[PDB]
């Protein structure tokens, strides 16, 4: 999946404000197709808006956006200094494949998962996480294990669909590979091969409605909620 | 007889009951026709076979 | 039986293209892995757009057909608009003896496998020379594979145990 | 040569034959050629059929 271009990735802006950012492709992109999440340094990341219009639960009003095609954008109608954060466009590939921006720090002048196993290993070396379930049905959704460095962009690890397609980046492939529990409510994902490029924090994420259940749960293409992440390191 | 490459058995939902109790009735009084014809047929066979070896030794 | 087969009368690839295809559902699963019926398909926008479609199929191979569909109520509205986006259904499934339209609306029912949507399930045979027709606006269970066969005589059916 | 349809309808090459009030029994042959010129399903034509064996 395409290569983003977020715009700005930090700006420093003042109280009673709007504030503009442009997330664009390579190609013309279709529209119900991207979400859009921020996140406070220490914090995991939270959900805001999808497909370049519509709102999520849990909200003001201030945070609107437009565009389409190559080019979608989110704007803001007011700033504020509890907004002091980094902001991200994440978007579902054709090729089933989430695609990042590279996260656009606002400054601001003048139910739940849980992780297991985050730590240290020798490069080149061999190491497993988990992922556990709290208070749903781990059954339904599409799930993603996905990395973050400190202060930089995103990178998507992969996903895995309910039903077994599989999707990992080129690099990634191989050296990685997951499986999944429902009856457990429970995930995995055996690690190998490790070098410093996964010297990073991952995430657990919990992403999309397949397509049929009993529930009170709608869906979006977006995500549905994340966990608190991990860090993991190779050293010597 | 002749046995036909036959198969016997059907199914019916309840909105169908006029066809259930019909194939139930059907069914039942094609059996106890073969039934009883065969039973006499039994009977009186036996009965003309006693006959006919009292007649021969005769 | 006298003859009996399974074929592909409309390939997952590249006959729907222009709607979401892959979309399965969680109490149709494999060893605790999610699945759907391998003969049909669902279909969904490309990313929330829909558009109404209009397919066709004749016999070729000169033998008798056996033809499945269906047509969804889901239990709740959000999944209608956000899926299909028409509140209103209509799908016309047209042959030159059998045809029949469907216009359903969501009914609420009870969890039955922790399921209250349902999608009714429709089908007919079709014979050599004669043409089928699906017309809709969603709401929809397309074919994947259809069932090739001759007629049989005779045989039939038994429940048992042994 | 005509078909029920083109009986009962009135299709011209089909003898109408109103002076046919009452009759014996119909008579046909299996593959009636005379069908209905503008095609259209015909339903309960089983019914219709057996409404009209006598
Ligand atoms: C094929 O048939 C088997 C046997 O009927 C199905 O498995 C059984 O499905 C029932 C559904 O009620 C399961 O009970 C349920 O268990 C879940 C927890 O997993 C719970 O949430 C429900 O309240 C209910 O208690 C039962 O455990 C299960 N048994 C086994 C051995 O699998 C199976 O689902 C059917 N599969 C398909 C594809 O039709
Ligand atoms: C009553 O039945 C007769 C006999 O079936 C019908 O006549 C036949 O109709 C067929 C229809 O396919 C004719 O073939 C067609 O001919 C035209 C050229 O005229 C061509 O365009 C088609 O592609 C096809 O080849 C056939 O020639 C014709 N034969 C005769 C002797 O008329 C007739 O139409 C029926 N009439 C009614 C009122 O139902
Ligand atoms: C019934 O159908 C036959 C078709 O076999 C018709 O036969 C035709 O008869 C005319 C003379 O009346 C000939 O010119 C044609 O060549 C014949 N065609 C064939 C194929 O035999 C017959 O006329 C029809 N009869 C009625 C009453 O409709
Ligand atoms: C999808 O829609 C486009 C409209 O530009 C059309 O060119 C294409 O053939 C359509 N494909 C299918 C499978 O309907
Ligand atoms: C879809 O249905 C609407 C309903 O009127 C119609 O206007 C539109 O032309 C239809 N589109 C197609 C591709 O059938």
């Amino acid at each position: 999946e395409i290569v983003l271009t977020q715009s700005p990735g930090t700006l420093s802006l003042s109280p009673g404000e709007r504030a503009t950012l442009s997330c664009r492709a390579s190609q013309s992109i279709s529209g119900y197709y991207l979400t859009w999440y921020q996140q406070k340094p220490g914090q995991a990341p939270r959900l805001l808006i999808y497909g370049a219009s519509s709102r999520a639960t849990g909200i003001p009003d201030r945070f609107s956006g437009s565009g389409s095609g190559t080019d979608f954008t989110l704007t803001i109608s007011r700033l504020e200094p509890e907004d002091f954060a980094v902001y991200y466009c994440q978007q579902y590939g054709i090729s089933p494949v989430i695609t990042f921006g590279g996260g656009t720090n606002v400054e601001i002048k003048g139910v739940q998962l849980v992780e297991s196993g985050g730590g240290l290993v020798q490069p080149g070396g061999s190491l497993r996480l988990s992922c556990a379930a709290s208070g749903f049905t781990f059954n339904i959704y599409d799930m993603h294990w996905v990395r973050q460095a400190p202060g930089k962009g995103l990178e998507w690890v992969s996903g895995l669909t309910t039903g077994g397609d599989t999707s990992y980046s080129g690099s990634v492939r191989g050296r990685f590979s997951i499986s999944r529990e429902n009856a457990k409510n429970s995930l995995y994902l055996q690690m190998n091969n490790l070098r410093a490029g996964d010297t990073a924090a991952y995430f657990c994420v919990r992403g999309v409605r397949e397509v049929g259940a009993t529930g009170g749960d709608p869906f979006y293409y977006a995500m549905a909620v994340w966990g608190q992440g991990t860090t993991v390191t190779v050293s010597s | 007889m002749n046995t036909q490459f036959t198969a016997v058995g059907k199914e019916f939902n309840k909105l169908e009951r006029r066809m259930e109790n019909l194939n139930k009735k059907v069914d039942d009084g094609f059996i106890d026709i073969w039934t009883y014809n065969a039973e006499l047929l039994v009977l009186l066979e036996n009965e003309r076979t006693l006959d006919f070896h009292d007649s021969n030794v005769k | 039986v006298s003859s009996f087969e399974r074929f592909e009368i409309f390939p997952k690839e590249s006959s729907w293209p222009n709607h979401t295809t892959t979309g399965v559902s969680a109490s149709c699963s494999h060893n605790g892995e999610s699945s759907f019926y391998k003969n049909l398909l669902w279909l969904t926008g490309k990313n929330g757009l829909y558009p109404n479609l209009s397919k066709s199929y004749a016999n070729n191979k000169e033998k008798e057909v056996l033809v499945l569909w269906g047509v969804h109520h889901p239990p709740n509205i959000g999944d209608q608009r956000a899926l299909y986006h028409t509140e209103n259904a209509y799908v016309s499934v047209v042959s030159s003896h059998y045809s029949r339209k469907f216009t359903p609306e969501i009914a609420k029912r009870p969890k039955v496998r922790d399921r209250e949507g349902r999608i009714n399930y429709y089908w007919t045979l079709l014979e050599p020379g004669d043409t089928i027709i699906f017309e809709a606006n969603g709401n929809l269970i397309a074919p994947r594979y259809a069932f090739a066969l001759s007629r049989g005589f005779g045989s039939g059916i038994i429940n048992s145990n042994a | 040569n005509c078909s029920v349809a083109g009986w009962i309808l009135g299709n011209p090459e089909c003898e109408l034959l109103i002076s046919r009030e009452s009759w014996s029994y119909i008579v046909e042959k299996p593959n009636p050629e005379n069908g209905t010129c503008y095609p259209g399903h015909f339903a309960d034509y089983e019914e219709l059929r057996e409404q009209l064996s006598s």
